[PDB]
């Protein structure tokens, strides 16, 4: 079909210390798909979602479509890039209280299994999920899914960056396979869904942070067992080389950070083309 | 500093033998005896590889791993093979069987902690620990496998000192083993993952190299050995020499490997000409560049000329001139440009200690990390699956307690191993 | 009125060992005389221990050698941060113990090999610390600058575009001299494709004896280190002028020597002869500080000088009208008893931040990037004290060098 990935654009709130010192909401958005960060370039992405959209409104606006390919037999991704506290596990997973990629996670659980048992009795549904964590370091391995997903969430590193909840040290992959076949016809479909949430964008630890992007920049392995199996890999098709991907980059309103959003900004919209190989 | 070989296995260990027979000469130390050197510079750096006990008693740091009695007891029997201490020896009296399973899980699992024992017997000799150097063949029951765990339990011990491997990967034309790639593929496994600067090289590349760079008719295993040898003492050893520029395994690592596989290379020495006639002594320089850059003369199988390099360390050990070192290099790399990969103004890490190689006037260690090392791994991991696929002498690996996933994780991963390097080479 | 000196690194010490030859030889103090006036440092104990055994061997204070048994790592930040730092302290007080012992002085010196890690580390906090301890005073540092092509360490650029960016706003005035672009010299300049590194040290070791030694001594036109930096820097950016030569003669093959002034001046400019890259076409844009030893005459000067200002094809200077500062020293230079220096009875050792290097630097600049190109030799300096940070924060450092000796003119 030759689609291009899309790329939706999340600003959360101004937080304690940013509200408390005073700063002052930097982004301006027009039209629901561009936003400009002072007299600089309008960046204009497939859409953009201001601090306010509700999080049942960030998923009506990414995952919605995606969880209607995957089980039509397509694959679909859906990553949330970000500066450290600009909202991805918020979005991905999280609590309820702004924007999209809202709860990314839970709200996609529902509505597949909503679009199931809606369905003649034939053709029976056979979903399989995986819940991993983060790629850089040592590699760790409805109701149903959220009693796994819950379990997953157990586990995960916890990390933090900005006035937020819960922050992450991982990439936390959580990968559904949803498997079809009419049981009349005996006609077979699946589709992998991978909802991945990416760790720091942001610039010893940090040697090694840019030694894994470096390496990851020209390639890296193709190994299925030990350390080539990892971070920049998991969200891949939530950026690039890729199926029916959705990005969800996370920015900071907040002038403290103005260099890292315009960063994210430019990921994005790099992104938006991908050039997939 | 400090340094702690590690002889797997009985080539391993025949090579240790080979090993220490010449880098003691190269730092004047008779088979008890003490530091005769000819000179006083061959002495404040010995550390590297000795320890201090009685005062003539400079005992080799080096750990000699293997399910093999006869063969430890045949290096321990001969010539400089009474200098080290016995605490040395990790025998394994086991049935060192051919399998990667027996000298790794069945019959060296059980030598190693008295092996271990003495790593760091010699670790925490004195002053600081630089790394340590290890000898063996990728072709055996002990070797691929009772060395191969040597180096995985000291990389847990020392994650920091560094971790030099001089493997004898599997020659092409002939093996001279027969299950070969399966004692070969479980040990890459383990190096691709704990050593992290590795110098391969062959057999068979060698008698070539040895008899025709060598008019040697008759080149022995001792031969074979001997060449070898000698290009590990010009890689560690000598750089712990002084020079006008000189390095260190670091050196060597940080300037070698761009990206984290670990990536192998092929050593190659630099005056390597017959002995009585050839002693022609073009040895200005270019001489030694001329040698060290052909096709021949890499102790890999494969052929540089088929495949860019990525990295080279011509690790020279002579008075020569900082200029017409550094400048040959040049020329050769645009003479080249063809196959050096995409940065031509670079790729040649040049290095340069004083002292040569005793008896030498000029000498040149040549460390390659050419991409070309793809075609080698495909090789061996070929090897395997052709034999693989029929279970063919896996019996003795399972039948000592092994596992089907554990072949199947090896070749995978040294496969993958293969896939990386391509995408340098592009 | 009086010096002192800091020799830091094997180099800036076997250049230092020369420069401090010369010295004697020209005012007749013997093997055992007077009482220097410097320092050695280095992480490498056998170098200064050259010092300690060879020639000029009881001419120093066992006071004034420092050393750190540990290890060099040619690589700036162990050198700079991990270990230099230990010395540092002790190192400081010396030149705080030679800097009170005397009567108002004038400055420091640093000889230093910018590529090293002794050299470029080190030093980068040594003056560092010096421009807080006397920022009243002359901070002129006599550099021997990346060969443009001939380098030798793997790492080189990392440990020099860190020196630069550590030691600009500390003092520039930073000569800086690469045999790449020199070493030539030593083949185009003097014949001989037998250079050691012990060489182009030699060589380095003379055009720094032009900045600090000879110059914190009296002459006819005195030039204070502070005075560089002042008629040295347009701007901020540490910028980094190139050392230059004249009497770069062979002390064996040719012999026309007395070369009077109007001659060894107008050997400054042309590109074949800097110690940087060389093609920056006959001279080419800048402030020069062109600081001459031995018997000249101030007219000769204030007019081998004029007739160059009028040469056109040197193209200069912007804003500011002149940039030629003439200082002259009286003692002459000297060589290395028997190297392969010439030996003249004068000399200019001229530095700038445009003329040739200029190109030079941009040539040097260049080098690094191809290897860089993806980190390159990164892996060489990390396991010996360096980060991405100091590699590509130092080539942008660099960067508003060639940005620099281009603004100041052209
Ligand atoms: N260049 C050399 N290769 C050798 C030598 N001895 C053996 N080999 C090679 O090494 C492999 C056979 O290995 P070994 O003698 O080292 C086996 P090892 O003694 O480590 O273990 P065992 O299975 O317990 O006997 C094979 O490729 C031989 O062809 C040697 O002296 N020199
Ligand atoms: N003209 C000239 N240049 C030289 C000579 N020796 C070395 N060079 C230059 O200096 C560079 C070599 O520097 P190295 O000796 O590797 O490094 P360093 O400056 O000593 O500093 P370290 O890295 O701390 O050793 C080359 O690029 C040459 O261009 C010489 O005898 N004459
Ligand atoms: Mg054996
Ligand atoms: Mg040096």
């Amino acid at each position: 079909a030759e689609c291009s990935i899309k790329v939706m654009c999340r600003f959360r709130p101004l937080n304690e210390a940013e509200i408390l010192r005073g700063d002052k909401f930097i982004p301006k958005f027009k039209g629901e798909e561009t936003v400009v960060i002072g007299q600089g370039k309008p960046y204009v992405f497939d859409r953009v979602l201001p601090p306010n959209t509700t999080q049942e409104q960030v998923y009506n606006a990414c995952a919605k479509q995606i969880v209607k390919d995957v089980l039509e037999g397509y694959n679909g991704t859906i990553f949330a890039y970000g500066q450290t506290s600009s909202g991805k596990t918020h979005t991905m997973e999280g609590k309820l209280h702004d924007p999209q990629l809202m709860g990314i996670i839970p709200r996609i659980a529902h509505d597949i299994f909503d679009h199931i048992y809606s369905m003649d009795e034939n053709l029976e549904f056979h979903i399989k999920v995986s819940y991993f964590e983060i790629y850089l370091d040592k590699i760790r391995d409805p109701e149903e899914v959220m009693d796994v997903i819950d379990e997953g969430k157990a586990n995960r590193h916890v990390a933090v960056t900005n006035m937020n909840e819960h922050s992450s040290r991982s990439h936390s992959i959580f990968l559904i396979n949803i498997k079809q076949e009419n049981v009349e016809t005996e006609k077979k479909l699946s589709g992998k869904l991978y909802l991945v949430d990416l760790a720091g964008s942001e610039k010893k630890s940090l040697s090694a942070l840019g030694n894994v992007i470096s390496a990851l920049a020209e390639g890296t392995k193709t190994h299925v067992p030990y350390r080539d199996s990892k971070m920049t890999r998991i969200l891949q098709d939530s950026l690039g080389g890729n199926c029916r991907t959705t990005i969800v980059i996370c920015c900071s309103p907040s002038v403290f950070n103005e260099a890292e959003t315009k960063s994210t900004l430019m990921f994005g919209q790099r992104a938006k083309t991908i050039k997939n190989t | 500093r400090e340094i702690v070989h590690i002889q797997a296995g009985q080539c391993g260990n025949q090579i240790g033998a080979k090993f220490w027979e010449v880098i003691s000469d190269e730092h004047g130390i008779d088979p008890t005896g003490s530091y005769h050197g000819d000179s006083d510079l061959q002495l404040e750096r010995i550390n590297v590889y000795y320890n201090e006990a009685a005062g003539n008693k400079y005992v080799p740091r080096a750990i000699l791993v293997d399910l093999e009695p006869g063969t430890m007891d045949s290096v321990r029997s001969g010539p400089f093979g009474q200098i080290f201490r016995p605490d040395n020896f990790v025998f394994g009296q086991s049935g060192a069987g051919n399998n990667w399973a027996k000298g790794h899980y069945t019959e060296g699992a059980e030598l190693v902690d008295s092996v271990l024992d003495v790593v760091r017997k010699e670790s925490e000799s004195c002053d600081c620990l630089q790394g340590f150097q290890l000898t063996h063949s990728l072709g055996g029951g002990t070797g691929s496998g009772m060395g191969t765990l040597l180096i995985s339990k000291i990389r847990e011990e020392y994650p920091d000192r560094i971790m030099n491997t001089f493997s004898v990967v599997p020659s092409p034309k002939v093996s001279d083993t027969v299950v070969e790639p399966y004692n070969a593929t479980l040990s890459v496994h383990q190096l691709v993952e704990n050593t992290d600067e590795t110098y391969c090289i062959d057999n068979e590349a060698l008698y070539d190299i040895c008899f025709r760079t060598l008019k040697l008719t008759t080149p022995t295993y001792g031969d074979l050995n001997h060449l070898v040898s000698a290009t590990m003492s010009g890689v560690t050893t000598c750089l712990r020499f002084p020079g006008q520029l000189n390095a260190d395994l670091r050196k060597l690592a940080v300037n070698m490997v761009p990206f984290p596989r670990l990536h192998f290379f092929m050593p190659g020495f630099a005056p390597l000409t017959s002995r009585g006639s050839q002693q022609y002594r073009a040895l200005t320089v270019p001489e030694l560049t001329q040698q060290m850059f052909d096709a021949k003369n890499m102790m890999a199988a494969c052929d540089p000329r088929h495949g860019r390099y990525l990295t080279v360390a011509a690790v020279f050990r002579g008075r020569m001139s900082m200029k017409e070192v550094d400048e040959q290099m040049l020329n050769v790399q645009n003479k080249n440009s063809s196959y050096f990969v995409e940065w031509i103004p670079n790729n040649v890490k040049t290095a340069v200690c004083d002292i040569p190689p005793r008896g030498l006037k000029m000498s040149a260690t040549f460390i390659g990390n050419s991409t070309a090392i793809q075609e080698l791994f495909k090789r061996i991991s070929e090897q395997f699956t052709a034999m693989f696929r029929r279970k063919a002498f896996l019996h003795w690996y399972t039948g000592e307690g092994m596992d089907e996933m554990e072949f199947t994780e090896a070749e995978s991963n040294m496969n993958d191993l293969v896939s990386e390097y391509q995408q340098y080479q592009d | 009125r009086e010096c002192i000196s800091i020799h830091v690194g094997q180099a800036g010490v076997q250049i230092g060992n020369a420069c401090w030859e010369l010295y004697c030889l020209e005012h007749g103090i013997q093997p055992d005389g007077h009482v220097p006036r410097a320092v050695f440092v280095d992480l490498e104990p056998t170098v200064i221990d050259e010092v300690r055994t060879g020639t000029y061997r009881q001419l120093f204070h066992p006071e004034q050698l420092i050393t750190g048994k540990e290890d060099a790592a040619n690589n700036y930040a162990r050198g700079h941060y991990t270990i230099g730092k230990e010395i540092i302290d002790l190192v400081l007080d010396r030149i705080r113990k030679l800097a009170d012992q005397c009567t108002g002085l004038q400055g420091f010196s640093v000889f230093h090999s910018f590529g090293g890690g002794t050299g470029s580390g080190f030093t980068s906090l040594l003056m560092e610390r010096l421009s807080v301890d006397y920022g009243k005073k002359s901070k002129l540092e006599f550099s021997i600058y990346p060969a443009p092509q001939v380098s030798t360490a793997v790492v080189e650029p990392y440990n020099s575009i860190l020196t630069t960016h550590t030691t600009l706003e500390h003092s520039d005035c930073a000569f800086m001299v690469d045999n790449e672009a020199i070493y030539d010299i030593c083949r185009r300049n003097l014949d001989i494709e037998r250079p050691t590194y012990t060489n182009l040290n030699r060589l380095i070791g003379q055009i720094v004896s032009s900045i600090t030694a000879s110059l914190r001594f009296d002459g006819a036109l005195n030039v204070d280190l502070t005075e560089f930096q002042t008629n040295l820097v347009p701007y901020p950016r540490g910028h980094f002028p190139l050392a230059t030569y004249a009497p770069v003669i062979s002390a064996e093959k040719a012999y026309h020597e007395q070369l009077s002034v109007a001659e060894i001046t107008n050997a400054c400019f042309e590109p074949a002869n800097q110690m940087v890259k060389c093609d920056p076409r006959h001279g080419k844009y800048m402030a020069c500080c062109l600081l001459y030893r031995g018997d000249v005459v101030p007219k000769d000067v204030n007019a081998a000088i004029a007739t160059i200002k009028t040469k056109r094809t040197i193209q200069f200077v912007d804003w500011c009208p002149t940039g030629f500062k003439v200082g002259i020293n009286y003692e002459p230079p000297t060589v290395v008893p028997g190297g392969d220096l010439a030996k003249v009875q004068r000399a200019v050792c001229m530095l700038s931040n445009t003329t040739a290097i200029a190109e030079a630097w941009a040539r040097l600049d260049h080098k690094f990037d191809l290897m860089y190109a993806k980190r390159a030799f990164v892996h060489w300096y990390v396991g010996e004290g360096m980060e991405e940070g100091e590699f590509s924060e130092a080539r942008e450092d660099m960067a508003a060098l060639e940005k620099d000796y281009e603004e100041v003119g052209v």
